RNA sequence: CAUGUGGUUUAAUUCGAAGCAACGCGAAGAACCUUACCAGGCCUUGACAUGCUAGGGAACCCGGGUGAAAGCCUGGGGUGCCCCGCGAGGGGAGCCCUAGCACAGGUGCUGCAUGGCCGUCGUCAGCUCGUGCCGUGAGGUGUUGGGUUAAGUCCCGCAACGAGCGCAACCCCCGCCGUUAGUUGCCAGCGGUUCGGCCGGGCACUCUAACGGGACUGCCCGCGAAAGCGGGAGGAAGGAGGGGACGACGUCUGGUCAGCAUGGCCCUUACGGCCUGGGCGACACACGUGCUACAAUGCCCACUACAAAGCGAUGCCACCCGGCAACGGGGAGCUAAUCGCAAAAAGGUGGGCCCAGUUCGGAUUGGGGUCUGCAACCCGACCCCAUGAAGCCGGAAUCGCUAGUAAUCGCGGAUCA
């Protein structure tokens, strides 16, 4: 906007270190502004934090787990590996294609192969 | 001697003139 | 040939009705010599701030009194009109002579 | 004898030695600026208010 | 302070010889901040000087200074609960302090009427190895080397 | 604690002189000493319509006396004659030519020696002097107003220890000037004793 | 020795403040004034406000007896306005004497009954709110942690994310410069000149204020993940440039009813009011903050030079005469960058002093004078002559400040005869 004019140096690389910081984590969950219906996650022990708050919401809890992980408090479990990017590219993709392929057009696979090696 | 009653200094820190210290 | 002086407090106000004069004698008369700032006499006072025994801590004011000069040359008919009706002072008490 | 005094020095019967200064506001006995004529504590309360035309808060 | 260590004030060097030590001295002599009072009583030793010894003021300050130095001194220092007299060098700024100093107080020490002979008769002595100010330091030595069991804590 | 009085700390900067007008070093005295008594016998036959800056101007026998008031409906009368015989009292006991320029008060929830004067007046009637203070300051904030700030302080109720009632909202930097923050003092007569009111506005801002 | 205080004394020697933060504090001006205390003389609806009735009188001006003053007692002048009335008279708005009631008034207590204002921890770096989370709960969390900072400043991190009161930052003074205005100053430029920027003349300069610019770890190099730190250049000034104002939630049953407001209390021919005189100034003593010295880096005499800031029309006084002098008589300028207090002092030049209870030191005391004020015994201040005391750098202990600071030397202002 051509509002810029104003704004010290001062306001302007803080506002800028904001927008920085502010995509820096929230970059990907701004794009709902309600209570997802569900939650998908990497490894349901580490996470659990967050696991807690869906199971306290009532939110369904889906996530690929490892050994190292605890089945019963999940709803609808995915067990495998998890500590490697082939097993976990693997289940992202075929999973977010059942996505795609309820929701219309089914397209490519993301690159992940490349990004992999 | 700023107190002494009759020098140059003397009536100078005392704000007045008199006859040691020059007068109109 | 006549001397104004525009003595007041607030330099805010004294600076508009101290230019406000010059345009309008300049712009419509001889020639006249722009506002003179003189040296402002202050009144500096000092005081204590509790009521009983604070001989410290203490608050101080001071009374701005400002000063301008400005002076017109050739007794124009034109300029005598003008100061005397579009004028718009407050707080400035002038006062002019010869 | 506070108010029989803020009246008597108004009065000067006798003397001029007598008409010493007396605060307007909260007819202070002493502290009474000749200026202002007003004591130094009155002095403060309307300089905050106000109320003391060019009287601006000191600062240098 | 404790954070930082203050850096030391550089002063205006001499206006006469061109050292920084000889405006210092004046300095030390400056009482109530009288300057050139100071300064021309400084200059008034140096005449008389020359007039004792055809050796200039300038080296004749120098030796003086130089050799009234104290090469050690004694601190105070506690230790769970004890004071310990533990000597050790000194910095070379302190002795130029400290010498500079001394040399004016034992100036005072000195019967003579006018504060330049005083002056010009110390630094003299000062120059040649024995004087007022020099005893004095000849005297912090020696607790320096007489404590010197004490100095196993150099810190 | 200290606080220096907000007003005369903005005194030069923010809000200006209550009372606008130069005056030699010969009659400064005499012109501030009725100037004075003015706004006092205003404050008096008055506050009936609840006025707050009781502004003035002066120069040379005139005298403009604006007084800002929350509902000038009441210092007019009807037509033209509380007005009138106002100017008439106020020029009977003095000799500059009076000009009462009344003027209304957009919103009084947002002036401070109204919404104080209001509360202040609340706890004189026997009233809930917590909450009094609760819905002052939620009316200045909820009315328009950027920062509020109520303090109330004496025997509240009528307890024998003394007590001081803080509650505030919003903004209220004190400590900066670009703030226009408006001051609102207020007595409180009560058949135990006094009572002290406090009361902040911050709104204007550069 | 000046001044505050403790104590003692006194008819009174008014009261308050009590470690730091009471002690040159309230007092920024006690001869009666002030003054709240004491003694002696009077008033006692009052010196002030509001209201009403009653006998009388307009208002208002001057005099007298008495007195220490106050007060008490008492004589002369006088008669505006409106209405009924030609007139006379009398009523009355209003002002005043007196009698009467409601009432005034109180610096008389309670600052643990209070407001307001202020001291203080301390400009110290902090203290809290919303929501979410853990805990039965008080409560924790955030605010802790690593680094950095004048800082809860910012950065990285984290069951927290965010906000608020604070630090910061906006306003004033001093620094670099410019724009605007040239009766301040200026041969900077030129000419005249009783050579004083005096005349003309000029706004460049200095200055006078008014507005804006400039500094932002911005730029280069090293360290680092970042914030930031370090060294340098440019610049008048670098890492908040020096200084001021600004002193949070709370704290101290902190201070003040004697600034004022104010609940309650208590007095009302006196806990109120006026006067004269006395008293806060009383001194066998002790503490606090100070001033002046103990001297040759110094003291006296003469001559000479550089400030800032502030103040002044019944006030600042140029300058002239007089006196040794304070100061008095005469008398110009000045609502004052234009006249004046006004000589800044220390310094600088030349000279005397020669270590001495001293030409150091100026307390004490005798005699004589001037100014203010009705009035200087108590109890003022300053002159000139004489007097020239202690102290030759100070026990235990103890205070100040990190740069134009300490030390040191001057001037002004409020206050106010
Ligand atoms: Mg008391
Ligand atoms: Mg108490
Ligand atoms: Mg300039
Ligand atoms: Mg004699
Ligand atoms: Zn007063």
């Amino acid at each position: 906007s051509p509002e810029i004019e104003e704004r010290p140096k001062k306001e302007q690389v803080r506002l800028k270190h904001e927008l920085e910081r502010l995509q820096k984590y929230l970059s990907g969950f701004r794009l709902l502004k309600r209570l997802p219906d569900a939650i998908f996650v990497v490894d349901p022990t580490k996470e659990a934090i967050a696991v807690r708050e869906a199971r306290k919401l009532f939110i369904p809890v889906i996530a690929l787990a490892d050994t190292d992980s605890d089945p019963d408090l999940v709803d609808y479990i995915i067990p495998g590996n998890d500590d490697a990017i082939r097993s976990i590219q693997l289940i992202l993709s075929r999973a977010v294609d059942l996505i795609i392929q309820a929701r219309g057009g089914v397209v490519e696979p993301s690159p992940s192969y490349a990004l992999v090696q | 001697g700023k107190g002494d009653r009759r020098t140059r200094r003397g009536k100078i820190w005392r704000g007045t003139y008199g006859k040691y210290r020059p007068r109109k | 040939k006549i001397r104004i002086k525009l003595r007041g407090f607030d330099h805010k106000t004294l600076d508009a009705s101290a230019q406000k004069i010059v345009e309008a004698a300049r712009r419509s008369g001889a020639q006249v010599s722009g506002p003179i700032p003189l040296p402002t006499r202050v009144r500096r006072f000092t005081v204590i701030r509790g009521p009983f025994k604070h001989k410290d801590s203490r608050e101080h004011f001071e009374l701005r009194t400002h000063n301008r000069l400005v002076d017109i040359i050739n007794p124009n008919r034109k300029t005598i009109e003008q100061l005397m009706t579009l004028d718009l002072p407050t707080g400035v008490e002038i006062e002019i002579k010869t | 004898a506070r108010k029989a005094l803020i009246e008597k020095a108004k009065r000067t019967p006798k003397f001029k030695v007598r008409a010493y200064t007396r605060c307007v506001r909260c007819g202070r006995a002493r502290s009474v600026y000749r200026f202002f004529g007003l004591c130094r504590i009155c002095l403060r309360e309307l300089a905050h208010k106000g109320q003391l035309p060019g009287v601006r808060k000191a600062s240098w | 302070a404790r954070r930082r260590r203050a850096e030391v004030r550089q002063l205006q060097p001499d206006l006469v010889y061109g050292d920084v030590l000889v405006t210092a001295f004046i300095n030390k002599i400056m009482r109530d901040g009288k300057k050139n009072l100071a300064a021309r009583i400084f200059y008034d030793a140096c005449k008389i000087i020359q007039e004792k010894t055809g050796q200039e003021p300038l080296k004749v300050f120098k030796q003086a200074v130089e050799n009234v130095k104290p090469r050690m001194e004694v601190r105070s220092r506690r230790v769970g609960g004890a004071n310990y007299q533990v000597p050790m060098e000194v910095s070379p700024r302190r002795q130029q302090s400290l010498a500079l100093r001394w040399l004016v107080q034992a100036a005072n020490q000195r019967p003579e009427r006018r504060a330049a002979v005083r002056i010009a008769h110390e630094l003299m002595d000062a120059a040649e190895g024995k004087g007022g100010a020099v005893k004095k330091k000849e005297d912090v030595e020696r607790m320096a080397e007489a404590n010197r069991a004490y100095a196993h804590y150099r810190w | 604690g200290n606080k220096i009085h907000p007003i005369g700390f903005r005194l030069g900067i923010t809000r200006d002189w209550e009372s606008r007008w130069y005056a030699g070093k010969k009659q400064y005295r005499h012109l501030l000493l009725e100037d004075q008594r003015i706004r006092g016998l205003l404050e008096k036959e008055l506050y009936s319509a609840g006025l707050a800056r009781v502004d003035i101007e002066r120069a040379a026998d005139n005298v403009a006396v604006t007084v800002h008031v929350a509902k000038p409906g009441v210092v007019i009368g009807r037509g033209g004659e509380r007005i009138r015989v106002l100017r008439e009292e106020l020029a009977k006991l003095t000799g500059k030519n009076v000009a009462l320029n009344v003027q209304e008060v957009q919103n009084p929830n947002l002036s401070a020696p109204l919404v104080a004067q209001r509360v202040a007046e609340q706890i004189e009637r026997r009233f809930a002097v917590r909450r009094a203070i609760k819905q002052a300051v939620q009316r200045v904030m909820e009315s328009g107003a950027k920062g509020a700030k109520v303090i109330v302080s004496g025997r509240i109720g009528g307890a024998e220890q003394a007590r001081t009632e803080w509650a505030a909202q919003g903004r209220v930097p004190l400590h900066t000037l670009r703030a226009n923050i408006d001051y609102g003092f207020a007595l409180a007569r009560t058949t135990y004793g006094v009572l002290g009111v406090k009361a902040y506005i911050f709104l204007g801002e550069v």
